[PDB]
RNA sequence: ACCAUGAUAAGGAUUAUAAAUUGAAAGUGUUAAUAUCAUAAUCAAAAUUUAUUAUUUAUAUUAAAUAUGUAUGUGUAGAUAAAAUAAGA
């Protein structure tokens, strides 16, 4: 549910989702 | 300049509710130019209080 | 160490600090439509550099010879 | 609320569309044929002006700076043979000096066939123009570039008819071929440059020829283009303890180009920043395509000991591209003066590591946020790599208790509360009242709340227990 | 809720749903825990010279109701339907009072009555090692102890979801395991009570001691296996989820029929109007205040008499 | 945030020791010989009047 | 910024994270327990103001 | 909204055989009286803002009077550094 706070506030595990997915710039505005 | 990047790099990684900021101070060379800020004798007509 | 240099007899190197601050957000103002004024609500809060120059380093000789600050300057 | 992700990176736009991709490699190949265009044009002009010269002065004896001009520009266009007659009538009538053989063996290396092999065959790589100029005759272009050399030293032994048994190898001229004669092995195959810092340079110590800097840079690349590092580098350290006034840059650009043959690319990080800090002699453009093209060669490079569980780890050296061509900027060297294929991908480097400070303020909101989870919702078929399947020194018998007075100092606000009935009879050890020992924020109030849910419960258990048997 | 298939994620009123009923999150927010704070003791609610009925209302957040019968002679107490969000003060109240906890009755094996069923027999078990506790059930509820860790995913208990129930354990009437020759705290439960459907008022019932028997009824419609149970030297009925105050018990859920719910009703018209009927949610009425002022029940009569012969009364807004 | 400075630290030493070793590399070399800048050079010969 | 009735809901609801003080000490800030509220409304403005020469 | 909450008062016990320490102080059980509106179909009291001869309690203003006779509260408050007219029938 949380994480308490006497735990070692590690990172869980590392995201890579700008390097998974390249996305083109794309704008409403011309 | 390849140490401030990884310095600055270490926010993606911190830990649970914990935040940082950086302090960086570095040496700069400063130009005082005597042309563009000369050393001038005093004018005639001094500045007063008024102005 | 970056800055201008100049070679002219009327211009003198003073090697100076430069303190500056950079925060940025990574726990609840890191993306949202809150960034946009939240970071630049760090910015100009962090606004403050300071300008450090010993007085001994403006103890030099100019282009002409004569010393930059002498007792009296 | 549910809380978000900090370790997640914000969603930003780092990529290219399909349409700009094939229109990327629709001009790359439009250039290709420019240079392809380019070259057989000159070709035939210059086949043009030999058939010309042949013909009409059939019979006609040309003045020898005539022939030499054209002899010239058949070997460096690639045509050795058509060029190899003329040469041979021109030492025969010994119009030939010292300059114009050092001349004819610097036009043998072919400076117009590499231009366009650069542009065309070898993707703009000058490591892989010495590898692709080796199999267009590079066998038979080192004959005649030994050949030439003999024709040469023959030559120079008449010009020299005191010093006398030391001439003409302690002369200007005989270094200068030397030069010149490494310059084109290394144009060569894989056994003429193999054969440039051991057989050709110990025939120059034998001969007694003095080197000079252009001599110990060529056998630098010789060197470099084998994958020999431990000999390359002390040649150049042989320079810096003896003639340091005259090394060039091409001794840095035979070292940047080895040690991304040899993949060290903790090596020429530090050959690149050591010529940031000296800044002389001035780094060329090839000094920064040379380093550039070992950042890229070193991102696009998989690893094997993770095996690649989540991502690929190596592309994070794309990162640095930005702090390069910052130093560019205030090195001198142009931008602008970088090759096209590698311009591509410095630039997706950039697309991918490089954000200003206006759109650092408007990268975040949520409308781009969201924009990027249904673009990869609708096609993510497109763009994925998933989808295409005291002192401790000094201390060793510690000093305990040493009389620190703890009531000097004021912490007197250390009271803890424990749960009620740990060691009574009635309560039992184990329940769910176990989880109330981990709470912080209300550990006053609950736990007397609890001690007086426990207390009027054995009250009423135990009052419970005195009528009963009081009525039976 | 189900099983999330491929005609389900592929539905835009699956998304849209789940959009009206809890707006932008669109999960459901569980049933939580009742914690230590906003909880109250338990009180002693009947007291008789042959037993003694002790109880604590709203217990869970389902407000389900935690009720147990104290025996005077024999000292022996009995929980009907166990599933409160504290079962320690239960420890705590029957080791003041020198109580032996031999059994548990539960009138049906919904969320409402056996979410901290476990909890019960591990914390009760444990004090009378300083003869194990017995449950009574029904084998029609079945098919709602397969689906315990199915509705343990829709309110959000998590921490009950990887338990084995104690019903499920090998029983007396279960063939037994055959052990390696080279352990029957889990491998054999001898103290199981299985009730019938066929319950009369000659021999259905259970000898509670000194004289007084426990005379359960099979009363289906909300649930396949109801067993209330009914004290007629009391004047006290456990109707569980048959019959609250104004209201009856839910149909809108699985294995519930309104038909089966209205011919529960009319089998408890032979009992009195002083019959003290004791639900499982809510407050407590008697059986002829329900006769006069609830409309279910003057539904159930009204449309028997006009001549309907399959009678479906039910809610579908109440308690689970 | 006293076990996080110590998962910094380890992080800034193991990379500090790096780039100090790379800069370490490239000062032996400068120590060993080189060539001077002309620019640099100019810049000693700037001023009219000297000491 | 919110009233007595919230914040001890905030409290009791365990979403904020606060440290419980002895009614009657001064918390931890050794500002605090010097010279009381207006010693700390000076510390403030030392901390955002007059710690900078301005030009 | 008529649930079975929770607050009040009262009685019990265990340890100090040391002159050391800044500091010889801390944990565990029973009866009376009071009280109990959350599974249901709405709406602006002081949700809430402002003003007029008028209703108070407070706010300060606020005085004479020796001819005789004369005028005692409960409370409200601040931090807290004295002590034996009542029967252990
Ligand atoms: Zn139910
Ligand atoms: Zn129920």
């Amino acid at each position: 549910y949380h994480w308490h706070y006497n735990l070692p506030q590690g990172m869980e595990r590392p995201h890579s989702v700008n390097r998974t997915f390249a996305a083109p710039f794309q704008s409403n505005h011309s | 300049t390849e140490f401030e990047k990884r310095m600055y790099d270490i926010r993606h990684w911190l830990h649970r509710q914990t935040s940082c900021e950086f302090h960086t101070i570095y040496r700069r060379n400063v130009i005082h130019d005597s042309a563009v800020f000369p050393t001038e004798h005093d004018p005639a007509t001094p500045t007063t209080h008024e102005h | 160490r970056i800055g201008p240099i100049g070679l002219e007899p009327h211009q003198f190197n003073v090697p100076a600090e430069l303190g500056f601050v950079e925060q940025y957000d990574n726990l609840q103002y890191k993306r949202y439509d809150w960034q946009g004024w939240y970071q630049r609500m760090l910015d100009v809060h962090n606004r403050n550099v300071s300008l450090r120059c010993r007085i001994c380093d403006l103890q030099r000789l100019d282009g002409n010879g004569v010393q930059f600050v002498d007792m009296q300057t | 609320r549910k809380p978000q992700n900090q370790w997640e990176g914000v969603y930003y736009y780092s990529g290219i569309t399909k349409r700009q991709r094939h229109l990327i490699l629709l001009h790359r190949k439009r250039e290709r044929e420019a240079h392809m265009r380019s070259f057989n044009i000159s070709r035939a002009s210059v086949l043009q002006r030999l058939e010309q010269l042949s013909g009409d002065r059939k019979q006609e004896s040309l003045p020898p700076h005539v022939r030499l001009d054209l002899a010239v520009r058949l070997a460096q266009h690639g045509l050795y043979q058509q060029a190899t007659p003329i040469v041979d009538e021109l030492h025969h009538q010994k119009a030939l000096h010292a300059g114009h053989y050092a001349l004819l063996i610097n036009a043998l290396a072919c400076p117009r066939l590499g231009q366009r092999i650069l542009h065309c065959d070898a993707q703009c790589d000058p490591a892989l123009t010495y590898k692709l100029l080796g199999d267009e005759n590079g066998e038979e272009r080192a004959q005649e570039a030994y050949r030439w050399f003999d024709l040469a030293l023959t030559s120079l032994a008449v010009d020299c008819g005191h010093f006398v048994p030391y001439l003409p190898q302690g002369t200007a001229a005989a270094s200068h071929i030397t030069n010149a004669l490494m310059r084109t092995l290394l144009t060569c195959g894989y056994t003429h440059v193999a054969a440039i810092p051991d057989s050709v340079y110990d025939r120059m110590g034998s001969m007694g020829i003095s080197p000079t800097i252009s001599t110990y840079e060529l056998v630098m690349l010789a060197l470099s283009l084998q994958g020999n590092m431990v000999e390359a580098e002390s040649i150049l350290s042989f320079l810096r303890s003896h003639h340091s006034e005259h090394i060039t840059v091409e001794s840095f650009n035979a070292l940047l180009l080895g040690h991304r043959e040899a993949r060290q690319f903790d090596c020429c990080d530090a050959i690149w920043q050591e010529l940031v800090d000296r800044r002389w002699p001035r780094a060329s453009p090839l000094t920064a395509e040379l380093y550039l093209r070992s950042i890229m060669d070193h991102a696009n490079t998989p690893t094997s000991e993770p095996l690649q569980s989540f991502a690929n780890i190596n592309v994070v050296e794309k990162k640095k591209v930005p702090l390069v061509l910052a130093q560019m900027d205030e090195l001198g060297v142009p931008r602008t003066h970088l090759s096209r294929v590698l311009m591509d991908e410095v630039e997706d480097s950039l697309r991918k590591f490089q954000t200003y400070r206006s759109r650092f303020y408007e990268w975040g909101r949520a409308v781009k946020q969201f924009d990027f989870i249904e673009f990869r919702r609708r096609n993510g078929w497109l763009y994925d790599l998933h989808l295409m399947k005291g002192d401790i020194y000094y201390d060793d018998t510690r000093g305990l208790h040493d009389r620190s007075p703890t009531w000097m100092n004021e912490v007197p606000e250390t009271r803890y509360d424990r749960l009620y009935g740990v060691n009574h009879p009635d309560i039992a050890k184990i329940g769910i009242r176990r989880h109330l020992n981990v709470e912080y924020v209300n550990r006053k109030e609950v736990v007397e709340r609890d001690a007086a849910l426990m207390k009027k419960t054995l009250s009423s258990g135990r009052r419970l227990r005195h009528r009963v048997e009081s009525s039976r | 809720s189900y099983t999330p298939n491929l005609t389900s994620l592929t539905n835009q009123v699956n998304r849209s749903e789940r959009l009206r009923k809890w707006g932008s999150a669109g999960v459901p927010p569980g049933v939580p825990r009742i914690p230590r704070l906003e909880a109250k003791g338990i009180a002693i609610l009947h007291e008789s010279p042959k037993v003694i009925l002790a109880g604590r209302s709203r217990c869970n957040n389902f407000d389900s109701n935690q009720y147990m019968l104290i025996n005077k002679a024999t000292k022996r107490c009995l929980l009907v339907d166990a599933s409160d969000d504290w079962p320690d003060d239960w420890a705590a109240f029957i080791g003041a009072s020198d109580l032996t906890l031999t059994h548990v009755f539960l009138t049906h094996c919904h969320i409402d009555n056996i979410i901290n069923l476990n909890a019960f027999l591990t914390i009760c078990g444990s004090r009378q090692k300083q003869d194990e506790i017995g449950v009574m059930w029904c084998p029609a509820e079945e098919c709602w102890v397969q689906n315990f860790k199915r509705s343990c995913e829709r309110y959000g208990r998590f921490e009950e979801m990887h338990q084995v129930l104690p019903m499920m354990c090998r029983s007396l009437y279960t063939p037994q395991h055959l052990v390696d020759p080279v352990r029957n705290a889990r491998h054999l439960r001898r103290n199981d009570v299985l009730l019938s459907a066929a319950t009369n008022r000659a021999t259905s019932f259970i000898d509670f001691g000194n004289g007084v028997l426990l005379y359960y009824i099979f009363s289906p419609g909300h649930s396949p296996g109801h067993m209330m149970l009914h004290i007629p030297t009391e004047r006290i009925l456990f109707s569980g989820d048959l019959l609250f105050f104004n209201k009856v018990g839910r149909v809108d859920l699985p294995w519930a029929t309104g038909v089966r719910l209205a011919e529960s009703l009319r089998l408890l018209e032979a009992l009195p109007d002083n019959t003290v009927v004791v639900p499982g949610h809510g407050r407590m009425t008697t059986l002829g205040r329900e006769r006069r002022e609830n409309k279910a029940l003057q539904q159930c009569y009204q449309r028997q008499e006009i001549g309907k012969q399959e009678v479906s009364v039910g809610f579908n807004e109440g308690y689970l | 945030v006293m076990k996080l400075a110590e998962d910094v630290c380890m992080f800034l030493k193991d990379v500090g020791r790096q780039i100090v070793e790379e800069k370490l590399v490239a000062v032996r070399r400068l120590l060993q010989g080189g060539a001077v800048d002309p620019e640099l050079l100019a810049a000693f010969n700037c001023a009219r009047a000297g000491p | 910024n919110v009233s007595y009735w919230t914040m001890n809901k905030m409290v009791r609801g365990g979403n904020l994270l606060v440290h419980r003080v002895h009614y009657t000490g001064w918390g931890t800030d050794s500002h605090l327990k010097k010279g009381g509220w207006e010693h700390r409304w000076n510390k403030v403005l030392q901390r955002n103001v007059l710690q900078y020469s301005r030009i």
